[PDB]
């Protein structure tokens, strides 16, 4: 039996969470979670502990931190904190096409692989001259490599075939193409994998018209996480995606998107389906991988038969009767 | 009769400055065309600017319609220097859905305006020690003022309801949030228009689901015009989208967002409707609404009868086919 820490977070989080129990007391799943809290104290106790419980476990799963954009910029993200701090440096997310949910674009299967501790993350801003605010970001050769080191081996080991670097290196020529070029360095590494770069402004416009064309997308930790939440969007939204977020040693996973769902919290709507499976790629990176097919296949069959969608995907169902299809489903196998 | 001053450009943009000189001429357009092949000159020292020619002209005129231009090959390009020497700080870029030319996004009408004068423009990168790159990015509270109350300008002058901020003020806690800032006081005045804020991954996450929600969008230049090229994607890409960069001393210069396309700059292929779209942006902006209505609809009928489209659009008709066309039906 493996220990994992549990962070409920914010807004759809909580009730989400105990869905997520619920499903693997039924599946005999050998998983205890140990919970902890981060409020929406300026105090920093609350994260640092959080951080001190991830060491221990080396595992988590996690709901959504709110981020209140209004408090002293002394307050920085609760998430990213947690991102930088356990060296998360890969976040990976699945955009895949649902059968069952039909959305304006079919066959899409995007792995995106983005650098998770550089670039936005290790912003500083100064007002050191009155209503001149300045931002310095950094972008390095080793934290670059390990991100494309990263997205090639996974690329090489779920049989894909291409990885595209997507990048500004036509207006930021030194630091995106320092990125450039450290993927270049591991795709010679790598002669089974088609090696493709695109800019960024022509990744988004190539998304909504042509989205079928890409396989592996690795990137900096830049332009405002677009290409991720535009790929969320495709295959139908923030209630289906699930994305994780690996280091050396530790692992945190979460839905792929940071919405918390405040709007829409304890009224048995919420779709459950992201956060069941970031479990499952949890549960694939504990090894323990039969317990991870069988509630996935059983999220995906229950995708499948449309009285079971909740309403942000045009359905009319609750989480508590999909979370019913799920666990009967995992019964019969 | 009004004179403008027409920059024809390279690559495709003498063929597509053609075709619209052509169509205004059609529609009897009160406009005059004051040529201005710009390239770049050295001054005062080493010093980069545009010929003293080109500046006159702008600068009396103040209405101008460009083609696109070049990157230069050796380390300024024209494009920066018509920015700086004009004071180009609003970037309009409105989206609409062409009812001929269907894509799976047929409810778009969008205008993003953008700030045309920091961020990436403000820009500098530098190697801090080898294998670290820092970059540097700038944003101001007049700046910030200044696109803010521009958008509500022209939310009121071209009948919008709605505008947007958009933000990523989690992470740019200090600059977003003195765009908002800015943005919020403006709000206050203009009460008319209803105001919201989002963030940016939340814009692009329901875009993409659904473009009929947003209006107007106003953003600083953080990320450069990534999200009007998402809008642009939605309603058929570069070849259809129009483009004005509005500035200091009633400056405004209209163009394609669309580059030179080298490939096919050989004769008569290149769809000038982008072109023509910013032409009657132009129109609209200097009070003209008869002859830009005239145009536009002539325009869009020729693309919704389909055949004599361009290349890029599915026919296979050549762009002074397009263009005689619509010189045709705007005849009527
Ligand atoms: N990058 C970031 O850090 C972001 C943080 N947020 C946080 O979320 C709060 C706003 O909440 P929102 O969720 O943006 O809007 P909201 O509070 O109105 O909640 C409704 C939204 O939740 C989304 N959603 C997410 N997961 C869902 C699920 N499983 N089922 C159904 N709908 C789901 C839907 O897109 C829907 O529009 C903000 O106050 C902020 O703290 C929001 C967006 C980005
Ligand atoms: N505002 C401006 O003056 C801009 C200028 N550029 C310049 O253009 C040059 C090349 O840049 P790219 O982005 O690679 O070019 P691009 O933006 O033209 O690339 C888009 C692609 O779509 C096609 N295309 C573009 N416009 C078209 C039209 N009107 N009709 C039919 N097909 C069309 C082209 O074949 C090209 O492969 C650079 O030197 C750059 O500085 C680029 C963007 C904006
Ligand atoms: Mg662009």
């Amino acid at each position: 039996r493996h220990t994992v820490t549990m962070i409920p977070g914010d807004g759809i989080g909580p009730e989400l969470m105990l869905h997520v129990k619920s499903v693997f007391r039924h599946a005999c799943v050998p998983v205890d979670f140990e919970e902890v809290h981060v409020s929406s104290n300026a105090d920093e106790e609350d994260i640092r502990n959080a951080i001190m419980a991830i060491r221990r476990n080396r595992v988590a799963l996690k709901g959504n931190i709110e981020t209140n954009h209004n408090l002293p910029p002394s307050h920085k993200s609760r998430n990213n904190i947690l991102r930088t701090s356990l060296d998360l440096y890969a976040n990976v997310i699945h955009c895949k096409s649902l059968p069952g949910v039909v959305t304006r674009h079919k066959d899409i299967d995007i792995l995106i692989v983005r650098e998770n501790t550089e670039g936005e993350y290790s912003s500083l801003e100064h007002e050191s001259v009155a209503g001149v605010v300045e931002s310095l970001k950094i972008i390095t050769k080793a934290k670059s490599l390990r991100i494309a080191e990263y997205a090639f081996k996974l690329a090489q080991e779920s049989g894909r075939k291409k990885v595209t670097a997507v990048h500004k290196a036509n207006i930021m020529k030194l630091g995106d193409g320092l990125f450039l070029q450290c993927c270049r360095e591991v795709a010679a590494r790598y002669p089974q994998i088609t090696f493709e770069n695109m800019i960024v402004d022509n990744t988004t416009m190539q998304l909504v018209s042509r989205p079928q064309q890409f396989d592996v997308m690795v990137m900096p930790n830049l332009y405002g996480n677009i290409v991720n939440n535009v790929c969320a969007g495709l295959v139908g939204g923030p209630g289906l995606v699930a994305g994780a977020n690996y280091g050396h040693v530790y692992a945190v996973f979460e839905t792929a998107t940071r919405n918390t769902g405040k709007s829409i919290a304890n009224k048995n709507i919420a779709n459950p389906t992201a956060t069941l499976l970031a479990s499952c790629m949890m549960l694939d990176h504990l090894k323990l991988h039969s317990y991870a097919t069988s509630i996935r296949k059983a999220v995906l069959a229950s995708m499948d038969n449309e009285n079971m969608h909740t309403p942000d995907i045009g359905g009319q169902g609750t989480t508590s009767e999909a979370i019913q299809d799920v666990i009967r489903h995992i019964r019969v196998i | 009769v009004q004179t403008v001053t027409l920059i024809p450009g390279d690559g495709i943009g003498p063929e597509i400055s053609a075709a619209v000189m052509k169509i205004f001429d059609a529609a009897k357009a009160p406009i005059q065309w004051e040529e201005r092949n710009v390239t770049a000159i050295q001054g005062p020292g080493g010093k980069w600017m545009i010929p003293s020619e080109a500046k006159e002209s702008m600068d009396k005129n103040k209405m101008g319609l460009k083609g696109p231009l070049k990157t230069p090959i050796a380390a300024p390009s024209m494009n920066l220097l018509l920015r700086k020497t004009f004071d180009l700080y609003a970037n309009v870029r409105p989206c609409v859905s062409i009812e001929g030319y269907k894509t799976p996004y047929t409810d778009v009408n969008i205008v993003t305006i953008r700030e045309n004068t920091e961020g990436e423009y403000s820009g500098i990168e530098h190697v801090i020690v080898d294998g670290v790159v820092q970059s540097i990015k700038l944003i101001t509270e007049g700046a910030s003022k200044r696109i803010a109350e521009f958008a509500f300008e022209y939310a009121r002058n071209n009948h919008r309801s709605n505008v947007t901020a958009v933000h990523k003020a989690n992470i740019m806690r200090m600059s977003d949030g003195l765009f908002l800032q800015k943005c919020r006081e403006v709000a206050e005045s203009c009460k008319d228009i209803k105001f919201n804020e989002m963030y940016l991954d939340t814009v692009c996450l329901n875009m993409v689901q659904d473009p009929s929600q947003f209006d107007v969008l106003v953003m600083p230049n953080l990320y450069g015009d990534i999200l009007s090229d998402l809008c642009a994607g939605l309603i058929g890409g570069l070849g259809v989208t129009p483009s004005g960069n509005i500035g200091a001393n009633g400056v405004a210069i209209f163009e394609s967002v669309h580059g030179t396309a080298p490939d096919i700059a050989g004769k008569d292929m290149a769809n000038p409707t982008a072109l023509l779209l910013s032409a009657v942006m132009m129109l609209r902006h200097m009070g003209l609404f008869d002859h830009a209505a005239r145009i536009e609809a002539a325009c869009f009928a020729t693309i919704k009868d389909g055949k004599s489209l361009t290349k890029d659009l599915g026919g296979n008709a050549k762009c002074s086919d397009f263009t005689e066309e619509i010189c045709r039906r705007v005849k009527d």
